[PDB]
C-alpha cells in the first residue's frame, strides 16, 4: 500500500475503514480528532484514518494485514474485488 | 550532509501533525508559537524548523538513530522506516 | 440549472457517504444523490434516461409531472 | 496547453473532485496538507494551487489528454466536456 | 439599496432557503461549494456570503424586486410579507 | 449541568423549553447545522443563548413553569439543586 | 471614553455576533474580510479590531449608549449590563 | 486621475475574492504569489497592488471601460455597477 | 502528588477527547469566549484545540493543586479509567 | 505650529495598520505609500507621521485643523477626528 | 533590582500567541501593540519582551516585582505569576 | 554566458513560494536559506534569483542547462522542466 489508499478507500465504506484501523490499534482520540476536524466530510475521513494506520503500523508487510482484516468477520463477499485493482 | 539527507525524508512526509514531532522531541510551546509565527502559511518549513531546533538542542547526541527511536515513540514509523531505509541505502 | 428543477417532490460508497454526511438533511441528501446519478449517467440523453428510469420504476405519475415542469 | 487554462478549469470542479484527481495522479499527502494549511478559508486558492502542483508533477506534453482520461475514468463527463468547450 | 441590508436579511431568512433562492438566479456549484468548504460549522457567514454572492452577481439595480419575485416563485408568501414589513419599518 | 439537562430532558421537552423563552427558528437552524452529531454541545450552546436572551431574572421561574407545563416538576428540580 | 473597554468587550463575547453587530452598524464586508485575513488563527485580535473599527466609524461623541441600545435590540441584555460591572 | 478614483470604489468593495478578478485582469500566478508574500496581512493593499500591476501591464489599454467589462465578465456586477454609478455621477 | 504538568500537557491532552475536555473545562472555571477563540483559531485542528484548552485551563489555574483537581474532577465525571491512565503515564515518565 | 501638532499626536497614537487608507484620502500618491512603507519598516508611528507630513507640507495654507478633521470624517476616521476636536476645543479656551 | 530580568526571562519563555493580553492589562496602548507587531514580523518572544520593557520604562520605579506578579493575575496568566514568584524567592 | 541567463528567467517566472524545495535540492544550506529569507522578506522573485545564483556560483564549471534541468527534475518540478527545455532548443535553432 505504497500509494493505494485512495483507490482502496473507494470500495470500503467509512464503517469498514474505521472498523479495520480500530482492530489494528489506532487510538480513539485520533479517530475523534479526524472526525471533529473533518465533520460532514466522509471522503476525507476515510483517507486520514487509513493513512494514520499506515503510519502507526509501518511499511513492511503492509498488504497482508488488510486482506485478513477485511474478510475474517464474514466479509469476504466483496473482498475478491480488491485484489483485481492490485 | 548525512543528517540533511535523512532530514528531507521527514520534512516532506509529515504535514499538519508536526506539533507531535516537535513536542515529543524536547521543544517547548512558546518555541512552537514562534515557529508558527515565522511561517504563517507554510508546513514543510515548520517541520524543518522544529527538527532544526531539536538538533540544535541535542548537538552531539543528535544522531540519526535517536531520531528514528523518537519517531517510533511518536506513534509514527513510516517516516522512521523511510529514514532507516535511506540510511542503509545511503 | 437542471438538477435544482429536477429535484421535484421525489458505487454504493458514494450513496453511503451522502447518507452519512447529510443524515439530518433529507432534501440535501436527495438532491446530491440525484445530481450524482445524473452526472454518472452522462450529460447526453439526460431526459431520455430519466424517462426510462421512471418508466422502469412504475413512477408514471412523476414522469407525467416532470413533463409538465419541462413544458 | 493548459498553462493559461488552469484557473478556468479549476472553477468547474468541487474541491473533492480536484483532490481525488490529484491523488489518483500520485501526489503525496504532505503537499495536500501544506496547501490546505497555507490557504485556509480559501477554496479557490486551494483548488488552483492543487492544479498547479499536479501540473508541476506532470508535464506540458500529454497534459490535456491525461486530465480528460482521468476525468472520464471516474464517470464525470459533465466536467470533462466543459473543459473542451472552454478550450 | 440592499448594500447595508445583506446581514439582517440573511439573519431572518434560513440557509436552506437562501441556498434554494440563489440556485434559481444564476449561481454555480464551484462557488456555493467553495463557500460550504469555508466557514465550516458556521452557518452565519455562509448565509451572508450566499446573499452577498447573489447580490454581487445580479448587480445593483433590480435587487429588492428581484428578491421578492424569486421568493414568490415558490411557496414563500409569509417570508415575502415579513421582508416587506421589515423594509417598511426600516424606511 | 447543561449536558445533564439535555440527557434527562426529552427532545420534545428540550424544544419546548427552548420555545418557552423566545427562540427564533433561524437561530435553531444555525445551531443545528453548525453542530451535527454533537447534540450535547449544540444543546449547551442553545441553552446558553436562551439564558442570554431571557436575562438574569425570570429564568428559574421560567424553568419551573416549563417543567410544570410538562408535568415533570419533580425530575427538573433535581437537576437545578445539584447545579445550585 | 470607551477606548478602555473595547479590549474587554471582545474578551467577554464571541466573534460571530460581534462581526454581525459591526456589520449592522455600517461596516462593509470588505473591511470584515480584511480584518479576518489580517490575523489568521487569531480571533482575540480580530474581535478587538472589529470593535475598534466600529468605534472609529461611530465616533467618541455618545459612543456608549448607542452600543448598549444596539446590543439590547440584539437581545444582548447580559453584556449590556456586564460592561458596567467591569 | 479617473482611474485613481475607480480603484477606491473597488479597493474597498471587493474582499477576499480578488484572485478571480486578478487572473481575469491578465495577471500571472507568480505575480499573485509575489503580492501575497509582499503584503501578508494587507488584503486591501493586495487588491490595490493587483490593480496597479494590471494597469501597468495594459498602459494605454488600461481604461475604465476595460475595467468594467472585465469585472462584468467574471461575475462581478455590483462593483461594475457601482463604478458605473460613480463615473455616471462624475 | 506534587508532579509538574508543564511537560505533561501534550500527552494528557492527547489522551483526552475534545468533547470531554470542553465539558470539563467549562465545568472547571473556563468561560465561553476562550472556548470560541480556541475553536475559531484552530478550526479543522483538534489535536491542537485539546492542547490549547488544557494550556489555558492550567494557566488560569496556577501550579499548586492542578493535577489533584484534574483527577478529582475526572473522578466526579465517572471517567476514572482516564485518570488511572494518567497515573500510569506519570509513574512511567518519573 | 502647536495647533496642528497637537492633532498630529492624536493621529500618531490612535491609528495602526490603517495608515494607507488615510493617506490615500489625504492626497498621497500610491508610489509615495510604497516608498514610505519600504523606508520605515520597523516604526509604524513613524510611517503615520510621514504620511501626515506630506499633507501638512503640500496643502500648506489650506492645511488647517478643520480640513484634517473633515478629511478624517470622509475616510471613516470619526472617533479620532472627535479626539482631535476635543483638543482643539480645549485649546481654544486659551 | 535586577530580579525583573530573571522574571522577564520566565515570561518570554511562558506566553506565546496570547501576549496581547499582557500588553492590554499592562500599560501599553493598541497603537503601540501594532508598532510592536510591525517591528518584529516573524519573531514572537522579542515582541513579548518588548511589551514588558515598554511597561517597565513607563512605570519607572513604581513597578518592580509585585506590580508584575499581580499584573499576571488580572489577565489570568496565574501560572507565569507563580513561576516569577519562585525565581524571586530563590534569587 | 548569455545562453546561461536565458533559462534563469523562466524558472524565476514560474516558481513562487516554493523556492525552498529548489534551494534544498540545488545545494543551498539552511543558514543561507534563512539569510535570503531575511534579506528579501517581500520580493519572492528576488529570493528565487538569489537561490539560483548561489547554485550557479557553487557549481561554476558544472553549471549547465542540462544539469539545471536534471536538478529541477530531481526535486519534483516537471512543468518548469519542459519550459526550460523549450527555451534551450529555440536558442540553438536561432543561432
Amino acid at each position: 500500500l505504497s500509494k493505494y489508499i485512495t483507490t482502496i478507500a473507494g470500495v470500503m465504506t467509512l464503517s469498514q475503514v474505521k472498523g479495520f484501523v480500530r482492530k489494528n490499534g489506532v487510538n480513539e482520540a485520533k479517530i475523534d480528532e479526524i472526525k471533529n476536524d473533518n465533520v460532514q466530510d466522509t471522503a476525507e475521513q476515510k483517507v486520514q484514518l487509513l493513512r494514520n494506520w499506515h503510519q502507526l503500523h509501518g511499511k513492511k508487510e503492509a498488504y497482508d494485514t488488510l486482506i485478513k482484516d477485511l474478510k475474517k468477520a464474514n466479509l469476504c463477499t466483496l473482498a475478491e474485488k480488491i485484489q483485481t485493482i492490485i | 550532509e548525512d543528517l540533511c539527507a535523512a532530514f528531507n525524508v521527514i520534512c516532506d512526509n509529515v504535514g499538519k501533525d508536526w506539533r507531535r514531532l516537535a513536542r515529543q522531541l524536547k521543544v517547548s510551546d512558546t518555541k512552537i508559537d514562534s515557529i508558527e509565527d515565522r511561517y504563517p502559511r507554510n508546513l514543510t518549513e515548520r517541520v524543518r524548523e522544529s527538527l532544526r531546533i531539536w538538533k540544535n538542542t541535542e548537538k552531539e547526541n543528535a544522531t540519526v538513530a535517536h531520531l528514528v527511536g523518537a519517531l517510533r515513540s511518536c506513534q509514527m514509523n513510516l517516516v522512521a522506516d523511510l529514514v532507516q531505509e535511506v540510511q542503509q541505502a545511503r
